[PDB]
């Protein structure tokens, strides 16, 4: 479930939600507000690309995971199908006229 | 790789308030 | 941080249903 987001990131979460968290400490120890209304708008904006970054990457995932009959085994080839040596059903497929059944 | 093209931005604004008091 | 406890606790109400409307979205 956190794999529509790369794992290589969820610490790249916590290491700008703390660059960003540390500036009271500086505030405290080590114009009006425009301090604090320039980190938290390009803060709010840069985690704002964050939740759409993963919205579509989630949703890009989720419409393929929804595109998965003898047309079915037909038309591919990754998964093999078959019948039994020398019965009737091989024997159908094998004098059968019809474009998909003599495809398979 | 697209990922990290705003983690440059992001760098941006928090050495943009550092010059901003002090 | 004033009120540090439940806030922080915040956070995992904020980011929780962000989980959620994402989810949504893309379902």
């Amino acid at each position: 479930f956190l794999n529509p987001l790369s794992p290589d990131i969820w610490m790249y979460v916590l290491l700008a939600c703390l660059g960003v968290s540390c500036v009271l400490f500086v505030i405290a120890r080590f114009p009006k507000a425009l301090s604090t209304r320039i980190v938290g708008g390009i803060w709010w904006f840069f985690t704002l690309i964050i939740i759409s970054s993963y919205t579509a990457n989630l949703a890009a995932f989720l419409t393929v995971e929804r595109m998965e009959s003898a047309d079915d085994l037909a038309k591919q080839t990754k998964i093999e199908y078959g019948a039994v040596r020398d019965g009737s059903t091989m024997t159908f497929f094998k004098k059968s006229k019809i474009s998909t059944y003599e495809k398979m | 790789e697209n990922i990290g093209g705003i983690f440059i931005v992001l760098a941006a604004g928090l050495v943009l308030s550092v010059f901003v008091a002090i």
